[PDB]
């Protein structure tokens, strides 16, 4: 149980590093996507071409 | 033209009409619910007139999804139920629709569930004793063939085990026809009874009407009147002797108390309706044996919080020929059927009707248990030995008599696995005559529990 | 195994909160884009036209006895007005208001005079002895039917007299041709008494001497009919809200043309080419003639929003923005 | 990650469409203490689920001529005069579906756990009627509760209602959490007929109690199949009133699809105290103990939802374990006797036995199951067939003989058997036994093999024997599991092993056993 | 812009407002009283909206001398208390005004007393034990970090000394803080507590909030939430551990019932408010741990009629996690702090949360003290010589065990000059394990009084 | 009169227990099922008698 | 704007006398007395 | 701050002024007394609680252990010592000697 709890804590620390690093990276790509998705939503909110 | 809904208050619906088109009291009014999975035709019964063509109704289905301003149509007649020889074998809701197959009975003669009870010229007192074969009932609380019988009790003392015992004692061999009213009791018991009556093959000669717990207070009170309107047909037109098992007739007065608080009438004692005794009277008088034609009613009566003073029990206590007051104390001792011998009573326990030898024994047994109960305040502190010898002699037989009023019932087999016993009245009287004269005071108290008759007492004593 | 599922739940929080960040940024960017498109008056004219074409593709306050009696009273007033003239009608209305003040003050008399009773001749006798010398005969001829009918509360007689006095005064606008003007001035007073919370609450003076409110209206607030309707209404106000009562005057005034009122919200200045189409599609939707109370406002920019009776049809950049931001994952 | 994240919002935007269909808007005209009256809404249904500007919901109860007397659910502090109120166009209903499994939700079926929104299959109306006397069938298959006392003496069949009534801090929650934890031995098998799934409805419980349960269910792996409904003690009477109904409406959607469901209600007394509050705020006049007359029609309408369906309705079931807090063991009180009259039995937990250290504290005689004995597996029914009666006669015999100098050998043997059966039935928290281990543990005591073992060692004696028989001679446990019957050839093979273990055992004081 | 009073009925005031300015409920409103002898800034809290722009308020101060049509100004937020480290050392009323120096604290951040409990995901999932360092408390009744402890006090039974002690423990062991919610404090014993905490010099690490009995049930109800809103600032924004005393939590319930009756709501049960378990929920569910920091609570609880089933104590005991009880029968022996070892209890004293060794030692100490509390009748009537060698060998251990539960503590430093002592949990368990196994029987009883653990027992015993 | 007998049209009698300003609170002495709003009631001229 | 100037004029327009409207059982209700 | 529970049985048993000591309490306690009253009367609540335990044994005064027989007969005399006729309030200088 102690060995597996140490493994689970190590896995949780590895996930915290991986997800923090990924989170910054995906937000840069998402900022470009956000301009395209916002322009599509600007058509949907008006009900016409923009 | 027709009416419109105006106000809604859970199961109570207020509706208005054109000036001349106002319905009478107790008419059935249809209304439409038109939403989703709960779209249904709604049966309203008219309970009051409020003025300016408003009438206040009680709803027989839950009112969820009803809307103000929906059209309401007056059928111009009361709630009516199918009656006929072809009603026997089937299972109905309060409104007289068959649960087993909804197309059944719609072509039969239909009777209005609201009726006057039989006029006083046609009533006569019933005094013929009903042999049940239970020791405590046949001895101390002798039931009346064509009377009203009741089983008062708390929660989970065995009111419904006594009703499904009495179905096995009486309705299985009874040459007449049985009606069963489920008034506000468990749907599970309605299914376990329906499959039992099918397996026992009794179902061919009984009609069941159910208005179980899951139903709004309108139908949870009107089910008792519907079941009774089937029984009044078998009594009057078919000329049969009838059985009418009602379980639980406290839920009739309880559902009355719910609708009354919603009708906005002022609360009575402990929050019951006013008209508690007039609504209970209007049910309980209709269930009477007129001169030529008997109706053997048997009614479970729940007693809330075990409070035997509560207005609903205290109101229904007047209407009965035999009352079987079940008790938490006797239940805690495991002394099934749990009938409290000093509280239960029968109007036909008179020497002119049961004969001298029965009546002598049924007063010696009650004197003994009364004296034991009037020693219980000392017994609880000191135990037995601090009593005087004339009292200690008595308490030793009182504890034997108390345990010997227990029996292994036919209905008990589903819990204990042991079979059920039947004890004839003569072997019942003899056994309590010998006990009260002291013949068995050398046998241990454990020898008397859950045993049928003297031959089976002897066997159990020799097992010890 | 619990650790492996806990890592997948951690990823789930990351990809969800990422989507809330993307979603909030996308709807806020869309809000900037649509607001900038919306700024053009041509774009607003296209938005209201798109809304209108989308819509093209798509006594009840009283109990039964009172409702029946009022319907009969108005049916007699339609006969009395059939011989009336403006210099008579202004007197009929001021006199019906005067007896409504008498009944409101002498609450003992009103509690007897309203008494619901089929044998109503005693009540007509009481009214006859009290009024016959005091007031003109045409008012007595209308009050005879107001008393002889059945009322559900003592209030509902004062409600029916007040409503009859109001009808008599509306009839001057109908015969003179000022019906559209008095409607516009009643919506003007309705909006200004809604925007002015100090003076309208002070006009709700049913705990104070009414002549102070009547003098206030004369000084602060025009067609003499709209002034008279307001002065009559504040006199008989009986704890209703003043702005809400003026709205109930305007609703009655359109109801005498057979129509109903829709309040309308737009960016600004909805043109007559809009108004004729909007009224025509509303007329299809509700099966009645209609009138539009244009309540223009920039905070509901783009599209069109409308309310009538209890329903609303509500298509605007600000409402559709709320629909878009709340639908986010 | 990013491709699916951007795609999901692109699809949401593509789906987004005008909501321009007209709705009735009303206005609040009165608010206070949990209720609000709404003017307008001429087309509102009774029991429609209204919504208020703060996102707060309410139930349209009293529809008057010119007002709609709503009950507010949640933060009624946010409600005030003149606020616009709109129809949802849905009767009082909650989202339902398999997506609720493992979630904690408020009574409206919104996630309170702080994870994502729930992918509900459909909505279900809370007030949809229970299955009638012809749709049901007789309870026939068991919930293993994994408590020795309960599966021996008060067996819970699937579609039974079994009242875990007791006092405060008596293990009522610990019996239900042990029942929910036990089902994981069946959830691992993929067939929907062994596989029970659970709902645990927390009504008026401390948030730290619900968090402790949530964590104990994660430790056991029960959160793969358990839905919690949380109406913690802080939440207004509207949520504490609905929490049982939405718990049952989550459950019913699985029951009607032919799955097996267990509902725990913890605690129906705090629903009754909340419906009393709503009723007295609405000024509906009180009855007994100040509850309204229809407090019976609260619990009965809730517990009659629990049933076993016939094959015509897909053969599913829902098993209701309502809890009730008594006060000082007044089992004859009003709310207790209402629920004892609805349910199919009670497991009365006595606080005197709980403080003496008999845990779980099952007070026999007054505890019973009236449906049970049909569903209890044949081996368990053979071993336990006298054990209820043998314990009741022990309780009376001890209460007598504790104040006598001496007694006859047959009575003294019955007393010593009873005292060893009481030490045999107790077990530690979060240790649910598989039924193949329970029946052997009850075989030890009922057949008298404990008669050579002193009362100070009996619990250890059973604990070592049930690991020995799990390590060798396992064909006893495997046989009981695969044929449900303690056959003659398993009984003799068990007695050949118990005697080898008795010679292998030594009490903490005295000799080796025989 | 502002509102007007239009009805006054004792503490209840109705305020009319403009259609747009009607306050949301639980706002605080200020009103004027201008009559010279009773001049006040009268504070009102909004309870209901009566409709027609009218709000039902309950007054936080006596309404004597209010005039109909006086102006009422809405503050646009709830009743708000000053919060910061600057409230330590001071005594406040329920409205967040200082009593020791008026106008103190108005410059601070103000927090609204009506705020939700922690979100469900912020709660801790397991009950960490509080190491208070009191031998009796740590062993027999382990306290809960973020749980509520009942404190059944009495007249002179050291309750104020145990309060001064528990303040010193949290301030000096944990680096925490205390808040004292004086819910209906008698103004005499409120002053006696203020000057006693000042003389102990503990006042510098405590904030007192007195809702005196002088005041209408508006403030006696809200004072508990005011003190909890100071404690919630110390837990959330400072990140200190806190100890919120409440005295007396029954008077909170009672004041709530009196506001309910003043608002005209129908009473519930034995005459309480219908909202009882929900507004006791609003106070008690908010006393909890989050994000590694906590508000522990000690709540003096009155029990009307000595009825532990009365809805006010019963709703209180539905929350709290441990019960400490103080007894004059122990205080009179000089056994400070006078915690009754047998009447007191805790829900953490089970071998899952505490170690098996701790649970075993505490169950054995209870057994030995239960035997001695049975034998004390024989000791007093027949004298020690009536007992056997095994019973006197037990009484020798029992006398020493009840003495060894006494402690020299930081409240007693005020009188004795000797410093207070902290005993670690492991040393406490190991000490009572050796003491219950008799390993100190040759020492006299005087060697065990007022002693700071096992190394200190050796030091007293060798010097005696 | 107070406690006068009232004849309702179904032959059934009642008694005037309350007298308000515009209304009379009558108890019905018999089958009340035949009573409804809007039907005539005749006074007997007789205080409650047998 | 002008509404506030009018309300000030109205407040300027408004010993005080009440009149008993009800009496019973040791209570009397007084109408008027706006500054009581 | 305190209660002097007067009881109608103690009034009839002769114990006038009928104060039920041992349920009557003063939360102020010793601070409300002169030092001479504290020193003299501090033991009085202990002696009267011990008599309130021993009073059941009044029927067995010969069998009861002598060290507590000297608490029972003391206790009976302390109950007589607390009887007092109305309109005869003792000055503190007198009731210090009376409790002594």
């Amino acid at each position: 149980r102690a060995q597996a709890s140490g493994e689970v804590a190590q896995t949780l620390t590895q996930a915290d590093q991986q997800l923090s690093a990924q989170g910054d990276q995906v937000r840069s790509g998402l900022e470009s996507s956000v301009d395209g998705l916002s322009a599509k939503l600007a058509s949907r909110i008006l009900g016409v071409d923009v | 033209t027709a009416g419109r809904v105006v106000r809604i208050t859970g199961p109570v619906v207020d509706v208005e009409f054109p000036r001349g088109s106002v319905p009478e009291l107790f008419n059935a009014l249809h209304a439409e619910i038109t939403f989703g999975a709960l779209a249904k035709t709604l049966t309203l019964e008219v309970a009051q007139h409020l003025g300016d063509s408003l009438v206040r109704c009680i709803s027989m289905q839950p009112t969820d999804g009803l809307v103000r301003g929906v059209e309401v149509t007056d059928t111009g007649a009361s709630i009516s139920v199918p009656v006929g020889d072809g009603v026997k074998g089937h299972v109905f809701n309060a409104l007289g629709d068959c649960l087993d197959d909804p197309g059944y009975g719609k072509d039969f003669e239909h009777w209005s569930i609201h009726r006057k009870p039989p006029a006083f010229s046609d009533l006569e007192p019933r005094t013929e004793m009903l042999e049940t074969g239970l020791k405590v009932v046949d001895l101390l609380t002798p039931y009346v063939r064509g009377g009203k019988i009741a089983l008062f009790g708390g929660a989970g003392v065995g009111k419904t085990v006594l009703i499904q015992e009495m179905i096995n004692r009486i309705a299985r061999n009874f040459g007449g026809t049985s009606v069963f009213a489920g008034v506000g009791e468990r749907t599970r018991e309605g299914n376990d009874l329906w499959v039992e009556l099918a397996d026992a093959n009794v179902l061919k000669d009984t009609a069941l009407v159910f208005g179980q717990m899951d139903e709004p207070p309108g139908t949870r009170m009107r089910v008792a009147l519907s079941a009774l309107t089937m029984a009044e047909f078998f009594r009057d037109e078919q000329g049969q002797d009838v059985l009418l098992f009602i379980d639980n007739i406290f839920r009739f007065t309880q559902a009355g108390s719910e609708v009354s608080t919603l009708l906005g009438r002022m609360p009575s004692a402990v929050g019951y309706q006013p008209t508690l005794a007039d609504e209970m009277g209007e049910l309980q008088e209709r269930i009477t044996s007129t001169r030529g034609r008997s109706i053997t009613s048997m009614q479970a009566v729940y007693v809330p919080a075990d409070d035997y003073t509560d207005p609903a029990p205290a109101t229904t206590f007047a209407h009965l020929d035999a009352t079987t007051e079940l008790s938490r104390a006797v239940f805690s001792k495991g002394i099934f059927p749990a009938v409290d011998p000093l509280a239960s009573s029968s109007t036909i326990l008179d020497p002119a009707i049961v004969g001298d030898e029965h009546y002598r024994v049924a007063q010696e047994v009650i004197r003994i248990l009364q004296r034991y109960k009037d020693l219980q305040d000392i017994i609880a502190i000191l135990g037995i030995d601090e009593l005087s010898e004339e009292d200690k002699q008595l308490v030793n037989r009182a504890r034997r008599i108390e345990r010997f009023l227990s029996q292994n019932m036919m209905a008990a087999e589903q819990f204990t696995g042991q079979p059920g016993s039947t004890v004839p009245l003569k072997e019942t009287i003899e056994a309590f005559d010998k006990l009260t004269k002291g013949e068995f005071d050398h046998l241990p108290e454990q020898a008397f529990f859950l045993i049928g008759g003297l031959d089976d007492l002897a066997k159990k004593a020799e097992s010890l | 195994a619990q650790g492996a599922q806990q890592i997948q739940l951690m990823r789930q929080q990351l990809i969800r909160q990422l989507r809330t960040g993307l979603g909030a940024e996308a709807v806020n960017k869309a809000a900037e884009i649509v607001r900038a498109h919306v700024a053009d008056p041509q774009a607003q004219s296209a938005t209201v036209d798109r809304f209108l074409s989308e819509l093209e593709q798509m006594t009840s306050r009283l109990r039964a006895a009172s409702r029946q009696s009022l319907a009969a009273l108005v049916e007699k007033f339609d006969s009395v007005a059939g011989g009336l003239d403006a210099d008579g009608l202004t007197n009929l209305a001021d006199e019906l208001a005067s007896v409504a003040k008498l009944l409101l003050s002498e609450t003992a008399l009103n509690k007897h005079l309203a008494e619901p009773t089929d044998d109503s001749a005693p009540k007509v006798r009481l009214l006859e002895r009290l009024l016959s010398d005091k007031v003109s005969a045409t008012t007595l001829d209308l009050l005879r039917t107001a008393v002889s009918n059945r009322w559900s509360t003592e209030s509902n007689l004062i409600d029916a007299v007040e409503h009859t006095a109001r009808l008599a005064l509306l009839k001057r606008a109908e015969i003179a041709g000022e019906v559209d003007e008095v409607e516009e001035q009643l919506f003007r007073f309705g909006r200004v008494l809604d925007a002015e919370p100090r003076l309208s609450a002070l006009l709700s003076d049913y705990t104070t001497p009414a002549e102070g409110r009547v003098a206030l209206l004369d000084k602060a607030l025009v067609n003499q009919t709209a002034a008279a309707l307001l002065s009559q209404t504040v006199g008989l106000l009986r704890g209703e809200r003043a702005d809400e009562a003026v709205i109930d005057l305007a609703e009655l005034a359109v109801s005498r043309r057979g129509e109903v009122v829709a309040h309308v919200s737009a960016a600004a200045e909805l043109s007559d080419a809009q108004r004729t189409r909007l009224t025509e599609v509303l007329s299809r939707i509700y099966g009645r003639p209609v009138s539009v109370q244009l309540h223009v406002d920039p905070e509901l920019l783009g599209g069109l929003s409308i309310t009538v009776g209890d329903e609303v049809i509500d298509g605007s950049i600000a409402s559709r923005l709320a629909a878009a931001q709340t639908g986010l994952p | 990650s990013a491709a699916d994240i951007e795609g999901a919002i692109e699809d949401y935007v593509s789906s987004f469409s005008a909501d321009t269909e007209r709705e009735e808007i009303g206005t609040v005209i009165d608010a206070g203490d949990g209720i609000a009256h709404v003017e307008g809404l001429p087309s509102v249904m009774t029991q429609e689920l209204l919504e208020f500007p703060g996102g707060v919901l309410g139930v349209a109860l009293n529809l008057d001529e010119h007002s709609v007397g709503a009950v507010i659910l949640g933060e009624f502090e946010k409600i005030e005069e003149g606020q616009q109120v709109k129809r949802t166009g849905e009767v009082l209903s909650v989202p339902v579906g398999d997506a609720f499994l493992g979630r904690v939700v408020n009574p409206l079926g919104q996630p309170i756990d702080g994870q994502g929104d729930i992918a509900a299959e459909t909505r279900r109306a809370l007030e949809l009627q229970a299955p009638s006397v012809v749709q049901r069938q007789s309870v026939s298959e068991p919930l293993q509760t994994g408590i020795k006392a309960i599966d021996a003496m008060t067996p819970i069949g699937r579609g039974q209602r079994q009242l875990i009534i007791g006092d405060r801090k008596t293990g009522k929650t610990a019996v239900c959490v042990d029942t929910i934890l036990n089902q994981r031995e069946a959830w691992l098998t993929g067939d929907p007929k062994q596989q029970v799934r659970c709902v645990y409805v927390a009504i008026g419980q401390k948030g730290t109690t619900i968090a402790s349960v949530k964590r104990a269910l994660e430790e056991g792996g029960a959160m793969e199949y358990t839905t919690i409904v949380a109406a913690p003690a802080s939440d207004a009477a509207g949520f504490k009133w609905l929490a049982p109904y939405t718990g049952s409406a989550i459950g019913q959607h699985w029951m009607y699809n032919g799955k097996h469901v267990l509902i725990v209600f913890d605690d129906l007394s705090k629903q009754a105290d909340a419906y009393r509050a709503i009723s007295l705020l609405l000024r509906r006049p009180p009855g007994r103990e100040a509850f309204p007359g229809d407090v019976f029609y609260l619990h009965s309408r809730l517990l009659e939802r629990c049933a076993k369906l016939s094959d015509e309705l897909g053969g599913g079931s829902m098993t209701g374990l309502p809890i009730i807090e008594t006060k000082a063991n007044d089992i004859s009180a009003f709310i207790p006797t209402n629920v004892i009259s609805i349910t199919d039995g009670q497991c009365f937990l006595e606080s005197d036995l709980f403080n003496q250290g008999v845990r779980p504290a099952i007070n026999v005689g007054v505890s019973v199951s009236r449906v049970g004995g049909a569903a209890q597996i044949k081996a368990m029914k053979e071993v336990a067939g006298s054990l209820r009666l043998d314990l009741s006669q022990y309780r009376e015999l001890e209460a007598f003989a504790a104040f006598a100098s001496d007694l006859d050998a047959a009575s003294k043997a019955q007393l010593d058997r009873g005292a060893r059966l009481v030490e045999l039935l107790k077990q530690p928290q979060y240790s649910p036994l598989a039924v193949e281990e329970q029946v052997v543990a009850i075989f030890l005591g009922t057949q008298g093999h404990l008669d050579s073992v002193p009362v100070e060692d009996v619990q250890r004696f059973e604990s070592e024997l049930l690991e020995h028989v799990k390590a060798s001679h396992s064909d006893i446990f495997d046989g009981i599991r695969e044929t449900k019957k303690l056959s003659e050839e398993a009984e003799e093979k068990l007695v050949s092993v118990i005697n080898e273990f008795k010679k292998g055992f030594q009490a903490s004081d005295g000799s080796s056993v025989v």
